[PDB]
């Protein structure tokens, strides 16, 4: 055997990646119930005549 | 917890006042600490072996 | 597989790529041309070459369609090309399989 | 490495080997002057820019 | 608990977004910021 | 070996030279023909004399960048080499084999 | 005087040097960085 | 040895008493203990960071 | 006139007594008198840097 | 909430009596009353600036 076991412990180890970024956001809902109007200033003042 | 002893009452090396006897079933394997004086304890057990972990 | 050596899977051929990505088909253009002095194309030009080649792209087309010299000297160079004939060729002294491919 | 050789083949002894190991941080060096801007163009000796 | 009745065959669409610029990316990599030489070598 | 001289090893040719040196894949061009004096640019040229070239190579590219005219005058000036038909001969009076190297 | 007798003909050689990253040129010579904001165009 | 304080220049968060002020200048980086708080502690290093070594 | 303080709270190296600190902000940038000393006392901010200038 | 604070012991004009001397008052982004003293004293800073929170 190794007379210094915890030396040898990170000889013995290993990694292996399969939780690394194992998830994912949620399905993308506002194309559903919004619609984009993109502007180009800090703000917007709709105008419609009824 | 312990999980090798080694000690199957072999003849484990414990050098102690300049004689190395074997006094009591001192195998162990782990790695707590006095790993280099483990080196001295545990070189030669000198007779048949087995381990039987006492969860310690 | 391709020229580059990638790996070609079939598989992947059946639907664009954009097709899961909804959101770009709904964008429009910024018009960064309007209201441009000569430190906003400093800035855009610089932030195109770190990688930000929206702006840059959306200002290219509004300089495009705002500027009629330009425009018409881009138009001209490229109905150059578009008019030439064209044909393949096999490789170099190529075989009669080549010269069927081709 | 292993031991020398023992005298007794009859109730053989069983050894372990020694697993050494050294650690040891790569910490950064550094070193830097300040200079001003003018200067290096208002200089047309060659000096102050050899940095 | 949290409901909402809207429609969507409409002209216009409810609660409507405003992607008003891209997801630029924002980087801190080497001699653009202060933080990597008269500071510690940190990276945003 | 190469006609310096030099002796070659085959096993170096198996990565590039610049692999292992990722540090400079990451650079950015600092552009310093930005607010550029006759002051800054005489010291841009007399540090480049002493070795330092990295600052006259984004000088260069931003002056190439920046001027219609020059630019102009060197892509013309280089695609008029880059149109002309080549073609590879053995040397003076060369032998079978030569012939059949070249 | 701190000298050191080595054989330097072993697998190894005492006081081996560790060569992490080379001597890349870090410069702060552009109006870019808060040196030149705080002072007068001091370049680093 | 602090291998870095983070403190100069800097605030950090700094939950207690169920209210989370920035002050104090807490910041560490290290592997002692309370590895896990690391991250409430660093959580909002709002302002400019700039180390410099206690070596305790 | 002050040609410059740069003390941003912080000196580059005042060193007394056989040990070098960093505090007390006495940096000056002039060759009135003990340019060798001042090389020593200055050459080292290893904070920022904050030139507001007395007008001494 | 008010957005604006300025909170880096950094330098501002505030003139008291006859001259303009650094002091931190208003300090704020937003300004609703003495706007005309308020742009002498409000002169945006000398030296570094940080903004916070103070929610009042």
């Amino acid at each position: 055997a190794i007379i210094t076991p915890a030396l040898i412990s990170a000889l013995k180890t290993s990694f292996q990646k399969h939780f690394q970024d194992a998830l994912a956001t949620a399905p993308s809902t506002y194309l559903q119930v919004a619609t984009v109007i993109p502007s180009t200033t800090a703000s917007n003042t709709y105008g419609w005549l009824g | 917890e312990v999980e090798g002893v080694f000690v199957r009452a072999t003849v484990e090396r414990r050098c102690r006042a300049g004689f190395c006897f074997d006094k009591e079933g001192q195998g162990f394997a782990d790695g707590v600490l006095s790993d280099e004086q483990l080196e001295a304890l545990e070189s030669d057990p000198l007779l048949k072996v087995e381990r039987c972990t006492f969860s310690g | 597989v391709d020229v580059y050596g990638n790996p070609i899977r079939t598989q992947q051929l059946r639907e664009p790529q954009t097709s899961r990505l909804a959101g770009l088909a709904k964008e429009f253009a910024q018009h960064p041309a309007k209201g441009l002095t000569p430190a906003k194309l400093a800035r855009i030009l610089v932030e195109a070459e770190q990688g930000n080649l929206q702006a840059q792209a959306e200002l290219f087309m509004d300089m495009e369609e705002r500027d009629a010299h330009l425009f018409a000297e881009m138009s001209k160079r490229k109905r150059a090309i578009l008019g030439l004939d064209w044909a393949v060729e096999p490789p170099r002294n190529a075989s009669a399989a080549e010269k069927a491919d081709a | 490495q292993f031991p020398k050789l023992r005298e007794w083949i009859g109730q053989r002894v069983i050894k372990d080997m020694a697993a050494q190991g050294y650690q040891i941080t790569n910490k950064l060096f550094e070193s830097t002057v300040g200079v001003k801007r003018t200067d290096i163009e208002d200089d047309n000796l060659g000096v102050y820019g050899p940095l | 608990f949290a409901p909402a009745a809207d429609p969507g065959a409409a002209w216009y669409l409810l609660d409507t977004s405003r992607s008003l610029k891209p997801l630029i990316y924002q980087e801190r990599m080497k001699p653009s910021f202060t933080s990597m030489t008269k500071e510690d070598d940190e990276q945003v």
